[PDB]
Parts: C-alpha cells; structure tokens; sequence
C-alpha cells in the first residue's frame, strides 16, 4: 500500500508543483507529508517574494488558486476525455483568471474543456462561446461570437440611464 | 473521444421544445445571467452519464429534474437528455464514429437508458464510459462550489483523497 | 416584544422588497414569517418571469443577490456613517454587479462607501480607486485614476506571449 | 462624519515605513492582485475601532497582527493604525473638525488607544463611536465571506438576527 501510495503521491505532488509554478510565476508549492500515513497531507505554498505558509494561512484568492493547482494535478494523473468546470474563477483577479485561462487553452489541444464562468477574461480565451438566457422561466441557448459577446459586455459598462 | 453536442428535452429549466447545445472540440465557455440555466447544462451531463444522486444535481427527488410548468408552458411528461459523443480515435469499446447515450426519467423515478438507439443498462453504460476513461473517479467535473470545498478540507480528509486515487 | 419585533420586521421587510425590486427589475421579494415568533424567518423571491421559490432553491448567483438585498435592508434600518464591503460581488454577473454598483453609487451621496472588489464593473463606478500591490512581502498603496486602472486591465486582456 | 484617510504602521502586511491610505468622501474602490493586502485594510479598520477578536481579523493571537519580518525588512516592534475621521456635521460628541483615533498593539498583546492625541480607554472610544452611529450592531462592515454566510443561515438563525436588531 504505502509502496504505491507513494508512487501516486509522488506523481500527483510532482504535478502540483509544476502547475502552481505556472499559475504563480516566480513562485512554488510542495505537498509535504506530515508523517513520511498516520496523519494527513499538508500544502505549503510560496509565491514570489512572500514567505512559505500552509494553504490555510493564505488569502481567499490565493487559496482558490492553490486549490485549483491541486485539482488540476489530480486530473493530470488520470486524464479525462473532457472536463466540465463551473465557476472556478469566482475568487481570482483578472491577472490570475487569465493565467488559469491560458493553462486551460493550452491543455485544450489534447482534452476537451467546458468552462462555465461569469468572468469576461475566461470566456474571451475560448474557441466557442455558448450564451444562456431565460425568458418566462425557460432556458434558451445561442452560439455567441467573440465580438457579439463583447458588445453586450461593453454595453453593460456604458453609462446609460 | 469528445462531446459533439447535447440535446435537452424537459430537463430542469429547459422546456418541452427540445434544445440542442453544440460544443467546440477544444475550449467552450458557457456564459449567461445569474439563474439562466448555465449550471443546469452541467447537471444534464452528470445526469445522462449515470446521474447517481439528485443532491449533487440540487434536486430533492430525482423526479424534480423534470421541467416545472411555467407561464405559457405545461410541465414535462418526463425529462430527457441525449449527449452525442465523437468516436473517431475509438476511446470507447464500440465500432462506430458516433456514440450516443440517452437517458430519460419519469415522474415515478424510473430511468431508461439508450446506447446508439438500443436500450441499455446503467451498468453497461458505466462500463462503456469507464473504457473511455470517463468516470466519477476521474474528477473531470468540478461543480459550482467544489473549489470552496477543496479548501475547507482538513489535512486529514486531504490525505484520504489520495487514498482513493490509490 | 412581539409588539416592537413586528415594528422593526415590518420596517426591514419593507426595505428588502424595495431594494430587491431595484436589483431585480420586474421582480420582487418578500420576507414572510413562518409563525405570524416560534419558528423562523423565510425568504421568498420572484424575479421577472420565474416562479416564487424560497432563497434556498435559487441559483448561487440569485442567492448572493437576494442575500445582499437583505443585508442592504438591515443597513437602511440603522444607517451608518460609512460602510466597508469586501467581495460582495464574487458570484454576480456583469449585469448584476452593475446594478449593485449603481445602488452603491446612489447611496454614496449620503453615507460613505469603501468597497473591495476584483471586478472591473464595480470599481469603474467609484469616485476613487485605491490600487494595492505587494513587493517582497510588503503591501503598498497608490491612488489610481479611472484611465490608468483600465489600461492595466486592458493589458491583461491583450494577447501577449 | 466620514473617513478622510487611514495610516498604517507595521500592521499585518504593511511594513515599518508608515503607509497613508486616503478615501473619497463618496465611493471608494480598493483593487489589487490576490494576496496583496486589500482585506488587511479592512482589518485595520476593525482593529482601530475597537478590534474585538483576532479571529474575525484572521489572526491566531492578537499579536499576529504585527508585521512579520520579510526579505529586506525586520519585524515590527508593534502594530499601529490611526484612522482620521472628518467631523464637520458633528456626528461625534466632540467639538473638533477632525477626530483621530489611534490604536497600538504590542507583542505581549497590550493595546493602547489615543483620541485626538490624549490617551483613552476602549470604552470611551466605543462610546464616541456609538454616538456617531458607528457600531458592530450597525452591520456596516461586510467581510470577505460574510455573504456566503448570510446564505447558509437557516430560517431560524435568520429570525434570531432580527431579534438582535430589536
Ligand atoms: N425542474 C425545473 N423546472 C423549471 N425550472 C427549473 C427546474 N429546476 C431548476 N430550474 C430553474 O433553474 C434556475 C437555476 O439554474 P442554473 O443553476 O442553471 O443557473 P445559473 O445560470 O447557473 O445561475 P448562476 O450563474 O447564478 O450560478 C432556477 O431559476 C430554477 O428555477
Ligand atoms: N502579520 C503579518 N505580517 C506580514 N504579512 C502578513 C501578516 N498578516 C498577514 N500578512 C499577509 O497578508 C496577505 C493577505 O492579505 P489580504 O487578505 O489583504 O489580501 P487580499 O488582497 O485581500 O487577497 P484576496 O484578493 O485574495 O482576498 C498574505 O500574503 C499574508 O502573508
Ligand atoms: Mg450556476
Ligand atoms: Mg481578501
């Protein structure tokens, strides 16, 4: 057990560090074990400049980014034909959203990715955009282009009345 | 293989007028106002691939996934979802360019599956999905709120997760 | 007790309905009591077109908007000299964020508002923008104008390398 | 009255080099990369106005709010925050255009307050704030994660909240 558990853990952990280093330029993150398996699995992350602290001591946004690194690492261990992500960028800033989006755009050449996000930086990186809307309690779908989707967003931002 | 499109009929917020949802082979973004039906599309996928619990699909009973009567529209007689899979590289154990899986649930909670037309059993479907590396244990589906959960986890629960991955 | 409890509840509830109606055009929301005080306080919301459902049956985003309506209603009952909001728009879409931002811009003429948000639609409605940044573990502050803040955001969105 | 600016010295992520944070009398937006120190500004306000618990300010001990040594900088000898209030309409019970409240905490957890220079007690400060309609019971401060909480609440806890509002 602990013979293979370490075979996987070393595989996943190896992934977590390389993904994180991509999402957090100049930074790093390791999945050190508390008992090299009586205890638990701890996460230590260290971005550019800041000191090393367990995930539970990071800011909300940093926690969300680190957690994603972990998740992404588990998916790399056992690649799926497609992925469905619902709001994984709800706490990340425009810069961080973009990094996650570029990573997803990259892996996009090998596996299929279906991400549901309210952020514009995330959708703008997609090959296709599906706009959902509702009228009288009924959901409808329409294939929106990159320009049309942006027009709607720019209109929301204009000062109307 | 990859998802070509997704047909919904009477499923959650999608009315009786069958709706077709196409996907890019690459990266697809689903956008829309809050409460418009974005997550329900995710629910349709969980459902058609062997939807275990109505809870993960935010439904009291499995029967609540059926379209609820609206303003100018009666309630569905049942909920149906048919996902079309692109089978070119042959990820599945079938000899067919296109693999279609269809699920229907009735007010009584009875569910009928279909594979490329023929009737089938969840177990056969689960097995065809598993052979294509499509499983719940693949963690390829991250639901609204899942990240907030991977956070709350204690170093314990976290160590246990890799247990299952092993 | 139940003589005044109803005096307040009727005051707050009255607010919840008018605020919500503003945040959700064509919609409404009431704070009906389960026991007209042995039980609890339930929330029923009904947007444009959709049926009436308790807050717990709404979508994540609708829940966040309704909850805010509630909070905003409690603040109207006992007006404060200033308000500090940290990420109250993490689940709302661009259209909804704008509605909350216009409401805040409006009340802004009477009370002071300090909102910390990662969304661009929210900051763009502010009289002043404070940009925070960190270098070698040290936080720094700089007064950013509406144009400079947008340039940074547009740059994040450009396709670099 | 309203907040003119906010001076931080050795408070959480703000180093030893005193930092001044000005606010608009109207609507101010604080932006910045994740983990840059946006919420800490909120923490500075909770703190200087009678910071009850270190927990709501995400600190094990009240002493952990003191700046932690960094790359090219030693740890603070203490944490200080001084918020400047604009007193024109006379919301406070003082005869002064400008009201300044200052708080300092030491490694041992001792806290010293100051009101327009003179030393003061939390209770006197709390009372001056209360007279200006600035209290914890005003719910004028909504922390990162509070909305997600007002949601989880059960109809019970929710009924109880209006109890306190009464
Ligand atoms: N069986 C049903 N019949 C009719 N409408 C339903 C049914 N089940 C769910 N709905 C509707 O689905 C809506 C929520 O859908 P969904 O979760 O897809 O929205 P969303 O776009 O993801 O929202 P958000 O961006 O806030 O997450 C609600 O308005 C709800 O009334
Ligand atoms: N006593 C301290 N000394 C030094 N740095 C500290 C101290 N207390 C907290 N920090 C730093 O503050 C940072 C978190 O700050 P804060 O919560 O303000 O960020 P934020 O901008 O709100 O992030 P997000 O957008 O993700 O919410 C962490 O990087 C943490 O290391
Ligand atoms: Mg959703
Ligand atoms: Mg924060």
């Amino acid at each position: 057990k602990k013979n293979v558990f370490m075979r996987t853990f070393e595989a996943i952990s190896r992934n977590f560090s390389e993904i994180f280093a991509k999402l957090s330029p100049g930074g790093s993150a390791r999945l050190i074990l508390e008992n090299p398996f009586s205890g638990g699995l701890e996460i230590e992350a260290k971005p550019a400049g800041k000191d090393v602290k367990r995930i539970e001591a990071m800011s909300g946004g940093e926690k969300a980014l680190t957690a994603l690194a972990f998740v992404f690492a588990i998916q790399k261990f056992k690649p799926a034909p497609f992925y469905l992500f619902d709001q994984i960028d709800a706490h990340l800033d425009d810069a961080n959203v973009k990094r996650v989006a570029d990573l997803i755009k990259e892996s996009s050449k090998e596996s299929q990715f279906i991400v549901i996000t309210l952020r514009d930086v995330m959708m703008a990186n997609a090959d296709k955009i599906i706009g959902v809307s509702m009228r009288d309690g009924v959901s409808k779908v329409v294939s929106l282009s990159l320009e049309k989707a942006m027009k709607i967003l720019e209109e929301i931002r204009k000062k109307q009345g | 293989p990859y998802i070509e499109k997704l047909e919904l009929k009477g499923f959650k917020s999608y009315g009786n007028k069958k709706v077709v949802i196409p996907f890019s082979k690459g990266f697809t973004a689903i956008v829309g106002a809050n409460g418009s039906g974005k997550s329900n599309i995710g629910d349709a996928i969980l459902f058609v691939l062997g939807g275990l619990s109505a809870k993960a699909m935010r439904a009291s009973r499995i029967s609540d996934l059926i379209f609820a009567g609206s303003k100018n529209e009666p309630p569905a007689k049942y909920a149906e979802v048919a996902i079309y899979f692109n089978n070119e590289d042959r990820g599945f154990p079938i000899d067919e360019d296109e693999v279609v899986i269809r699920r229907r649930v009735y007010p009584d909670g009875r569910s009928s599956y279909w594979l490329n037309g023929r009737r089938a059993t969840r177990s056969e479907i689960l097995d065809i999905l598993t052979a294509a590396m499509i499983s719940p244990d693949g963690y390829n589906i991250v639901l609204q709120g899942d990240i907030t959960k991977f956070i709350k986890m204690s170093p314990l629960e976290r160590r246990l997760l890799i247990d299952d991955i092993s």
